[PDB]
């Protein structure tokens, strides 16, 4: 719906501003979009969604063994596990469960 | 929280000394430093956006506080 | 015997001291160093706002004790040696437009965190009035059709916004490149233009 | 009595390269606390006057973002808790200053940016026409 | 040391999706157009379908980073509604408050 | 009945601090925030990362100064600086406070790759606002 | 008409901070800045003034000992621009081959014993060791006297 | 005095250690808050002001024309046909991508060049000649 003058003027502006110069349908224009941005899996919000739970847990476990961090929750779990041994409720050995 | 007269007499001595310190911080004459200047200086030095004004920083004469 | 805490050093301060030396830089509120009987906190019934000692509400405030009017005036006196003088000939905006027809806009973002990066800082905006360019009747007509909506007839300003390069210096060099190829193509006359 | 005798001043070198000319510097600060922006405005304005910079101030309209969440950990859909984040603004507009004056002023007020306050500084630079554009090739 | 096994599976999915992102992107570009021959696009369909299942980004789930709750999560903070409220209601989230109007 | 962050009435023998004595609906009205950063402002990013860091710092300090903290931490961020303001008691010897300050500041600086500072204000006892 | 643009002024990255620092003097009511500004933590004598700083430096040594002992906990780099001075240090040689290039690594790390052993084995094998490297080994032995430099903990 | 210095002099252990003894004679604790900021700035811990969001990040010294003009990298592909049309859309999208370095953009283009070489037989069936 454009004159030959307008069509040639639009192709000229596309070459100067670095747009697609050949006639391309809407489907094929998805190729331009795909390479004009980062894939979702490559965005920092995606691959760094979680904090490294291994680092935090391992660091604070080490600091506790070094005597520099007091883990009240872990101390609570240790006391409960100690009193369960005295009560006879101890974890069985692998392969030596109640079902053998 | 009962407040004796010897306690209020000490609070007034602190307010007069602190009033001359505040005038010294803002570079104003300690003699003509009014309560309106105190409220303005405190709002600048300790900016608080709390909606309730009664919860914002205040430096008033003890007679107006206790 | 247990360790007895010393009395606060505000009791040693003179009312005519140099306060900027006490709070030279931004620091949290310290009751033992601020000689003001300031109180804060919504009081209980027939009570008073809590004193400053152990007052967490005064600790939450970003105080300006390091920026008293006395300190600011001494700071600015030492920063004058770093400044340069604006040209007196450029007295009005119309006079700046005459000698400097191009305007370049860029933005810097200051946030808090470990990383200073911000993708919005790469954007560059170049503005120029076509009246400032050496354009004849044909060139100005062809330039307006090439840029499209980048030109505003009301203001007669051409706005070129570039942000496809990672850096700002690259988007700036690209904005100048675009203005250069647009200017030289507007002066060039093709044969298909005769069919207008 | 125990005062320094002579003070070493930082070395400021006058270069041979021309300086940048800024038509405008639009300093937009954002925060949650209006009183903190009031104190920062007073500080920034007083700093600009002492350095001889022409500055204007205005307050863009605030923004309040609200969202809704369930109140119970389980069921009870018709009971919600609503939260909001208030963003207050203050715009310092400085005009007709060189690049050296802008670097000193911005460094001074950016270092003293209170916690919880962000800044977006838009700089409008004045440039001359590139030499290739002053005339057509033919 | 992740919250549960379901979070650990999502951690591995995000890692594998990141490693194959470039390859999947390049193969998908061959499929998302009407320019290349069908014979070449049919081969590209088989190639991307042969990649590991956990490289597909649609299998990633935005779970609460502290409790692994798979729903009711606010994307901006990556927290479930319950954990978010706990921090907000104790004044530990900068600038967040209860809304009344 | 609402429960969130409410110290419930008792027999008049429970001391509560100013922060503990105010329910959530008083945030921004009678009490401020315990952390200040730009992450939650309109158009700002990285709010999720700042939040995880805050949660960790509070647990780290609680277990690093066991039985010493007399109030919640105040976390402040300016530029890439991190300031931690804590109100502690006067039971530990000063030598141990200086050790823990030098230790925690150094460890946190290397963990979050930023200059961290810890400001301590000591009190003889937990400041009581009221007895619920 | 012509306008004269002023010449640009340049300064170092700390010049502005140094200009502001020149405006303040020492606070006579305070203890040195290195101490915690708190009436309970301030040193009350010349003995505490010395021991409080040694306790703080001791805590910094313990933190560095942990950072260098468990470097994998401190390798997540979130800083931009990068801060090299906040990364773990690696004092162990990473080249396990027996050659000249492997000896030069143990000389830079100042491993007196390992460097001598690497030199003996390298020499018994008959391989040539450059003169510049032989001198770089004497500089290490002649300086520390064939003894291992001090470390944090073994 | 020595008119010409030895710029390339090796830092022997005796010279590196004597330079540390000269850093100890001026070793004093920080006297105030400004000196702590100055020290952190020299060490690189503290940001430099005024803030530059691109500080310490130059994309390999690349010029704008290296990101925007990528047709020089399509010299190995056919000059006409569907493969040229397809690669002009790839390079068009890559020239608008500010999140990739020039090195990464070439990696994309190099991948397609190798991919179309392995599919030469399939392309010949469709009357397309890729090298
Ligand atoms: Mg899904
Ligand atoms: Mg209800």
């Amino acid at each position: 719906s454009l004159s030959e003058y307008a069509f040639r003027m639009s192709r000229l502006s596309a070459r100067l501003f670095g747009e697609v110069t050949r006639p391309t349908n809407s489907k094929s224009m998805k190729v331009v979009k795909l390479f004009s941005e980062l894939p979702l899996a490559k965005k920092k919000e995606t691959y760094d969604w979680y904090p490294n739970h291994h680092t935090y847990a391992e660091l604070m476990q080490t600091l506790r063994f070094l005597g520099l961090y007091r883990d009240e929750h872990q101390d609570f779990m240790d006391e409960q596990k100690r009193l369960k041994k005295l009560r006879g409720k101890e974890k069985p050995k692998k392969g030596e469960g109640k079902r053998a | 929280e009962t407040y004796t007269e010897d306690f209020i007499k000490k609070q007034i001595e602190e307010f007069n000394i602190g009033k001359r310190h505040l005038a010294n911080m803002m570079g104003e004459d300690p003699e003509t430093f009014t309560q309106e200047d105190i409220d303005r200086a405190i709002a600048y030095l300790f900016p608080s956006g709390l909606f309730e004004k009664r919860a914002r920083p205040v430096m008033k004469h003890p007679e107006q506080i206790f | 015997p247990r360790r007895k805490a010393l009395p606060p050093r505000t009791e040693k301060m003179a009312v005519d001291q140099d306060w900027p030396s006490v709070y030279p830089v931004a620091a949290p509120f310290k009751p033992s160093a601020v000689p003001l009987p300031v109180r804060m906190g919504y009081p209980v019934k027939k009570g008073v706002p809590m004193a400053k000692e152990g007052n967490l509400e005064l600790l939450k405030i970003p105080n300006f004790l390091h920026l008293t009017p006395v300190a600011i005036k001494k700071h600015c006196e030492a920063l004058k040696d770093f400044c340069t003088e604006w040209p007196a000939a450029l007295d009005s905006d119309e006079k700046c437009e005459k000698h400097f027809p191009i305007e370049i806009d860029s933005t810097d973002y200051v946030s808090s965190g470990p990383s200073v990066r911000n993708p919005r800082a790469r954007v560059v905006v170049l503005r120029v009035k076509l009246s400032s360019l050496n354009l004849d009747d044909h060139a100005k007509k062809k330039l307006i059709k090439l840029v499209g909506e980048r030109y505003c007839k009301t203001t007669d300003v051409l706005t070129i916004k570039t942000d496809r390069c990672p850096l700002r210096r690259q988007n700036y060099d690209y904005a100048v490149y675009l203005l250069t190829v647009l200017y030289h193509e507007s002066w060039n006359t093709e044969e298909w233009e005769k069919s207008k | 009595v125990d005062v320094p005798k002579d003070l070493t001043k930082p070395v400021v070198t006058i270069s041979d390269e021309p300086d940048i000319l800024y038509k405008r510097l639009s300093v937009l600060v954002k925060g949650h606390d209006k009183a903190v922006l009031d104190s920062y405005e007073y500080f920034a304005v007083l700093a600009a006057k002492e350095l001889g910079i022409s500055i204007k101030v205005h307050e863009p309209p605030r923004k309040i973002e609200r969202f809704t969440l369930l109140q119970s950990v389980h069921i009870y859909k018709k009971h919600r808790v609503q939260y909001e984040m208030r963003t207050l603004y203050r715009c310092l507009e400085l005009e007709h200053l060189t690049g050296s004056t802008a670097d000193v002023y911005l460094e001074y007020i950016q270092r003293n940016l209170p916690e919880g306050v962000a800044m977006e500084v838009t700089k409008t630079q004045l440039e001359q026409l590139p030499e290739h554009i002053k005339e057509p090739i033919w | 040391h992740y919250v549960d096994w379901r979070m650990w599976r999502d951690v591995k999915r995000r890692k594998m999706a990141y490693e194959y992102a470039d390859e999947r992107l390049r193969i998908n570009s061959l499929r998302k157009n009407t320019i290349l021959p069908k014979i070449l696009q049919d081969v590209a369909d088989e190639e991307i379908a042969a990649l590991p299942r956990d490289s597909c980004p649609v299998r990633i789930r935005n779970r609460c980073v502290m409790t692994s709750r798979p729903r009711g999560v606010k994307r901006r903070w990556r927290l479930s509604r319950i954990v978010f409220r706990h921090l907000a209601d104790h004044g530990q989230l900068s600038g967040i408050q209860r809304a009344t109007w | 009945k609402n429960r969130a962050a409410r110290v419930r009435v008792s027999k008049g023998d429970k001391p509560v601090t100013y922060e503990e004595a105010h329910a959530p609906h008083y945030i921004a009205h009678r009490k401020g925030w315990l952390s200040l950063h730009t992450g939650n402002l309109d158009g700002e990013d990285h709010a999720a990362e700042r939040t995880v860091e805050d949660v960790f710092l509070r647990k780290f300090m609680w277990g690093t100064f066991p039985g010493c903290l007399a109030d919640q931490l105040v976390l402040k961020r300016r530029g890439n600086q991190l300031e931690i303001c804590a109100v502690v008691l006067r039971q530990l010897s000063p030598h141990k406070y200086y050790f823990l300050v030098g230790y925690s500041e150094t460890l946190l600086s290397y963990f979050y790759k930023c200059p961290v500072r810890l400001h301590l204000q000591t009190v003889p006892s937990k400041v009581v606002y009221k007895y619920l | 008409e012509e306008v004269v643009i002023p010449k640009k002024k340049t300064w170092d990255k700390v010049a502005v901070l140094q200009a502001l620092a020149s405006t303040v003097n020492r606070d006579t009511t305070a203890v040195p800045y290195v101490f915690q500004d708190d009436p309970y933590l301030m040193p009350a004598s010349s003995l505490e003034s010395r021991s409080f700083l040694l306790a703080k430096k001791s805590g910094e040594n313990v933190a560095k000992f942990i950072i260098n002992s468990y470097p994998k906990y401190f390798q997540k780099d979130i800083a931009e621009p990068h801060i090299p001075c906040l990364m773990p240090e690696y004092f162990e040689p990473q080249i396990k081959d027996i050659s000249e290039a492997a000896l030069k690594e143990r000389i830079e790390l100042r491993k007196v014993k390992a460097s001598v052993d690497m030199f003996d084995q390298l020499l018994q094998a008959g391989t040539t060791v450059s003169l510049e490297t032989t001198n770089s080994l004497l500089d290490l032995l002649c300086y520390y006297g064939d003894q291992e430099p001090s470390t944090d903990y073994h | 005095t020595k008119e010409a210095p030895e710029t390339d002099t090796s830092p022997s252990l005796w010279d590196v250690e004597f330079a540390k003894q000269l850093a100890t004679v001026n070793e004093q604790p920080l006297q105030n808050g400004f000196e702590e900021l100055i020290q952190w700035t020299k060490e690189g811990k503290l940001w430099e002001f005024p803030i530059n969001n691109e500080a310490g990040f130059d994309d390999d010294g690349s010029e704008f024309h290296e990101h925007i003009f990528l047709e020089k990298h399509l010299e190995s592909f056919p000059k006409q046909g569907p493969i040229r049309h397809f690669m002009e859309l790839v390079t068009c999208g890559l020239s608008k991508n500010p999140y990739l370095s020039v090195k990464q953009k070439v990696e994309h283009i190099e991948w397609f060049r190798n991919y179309f070489n392995e599919k030469k037989d399939i392309l010949k069936e469709s009357n397309i000649q890729f090298n």
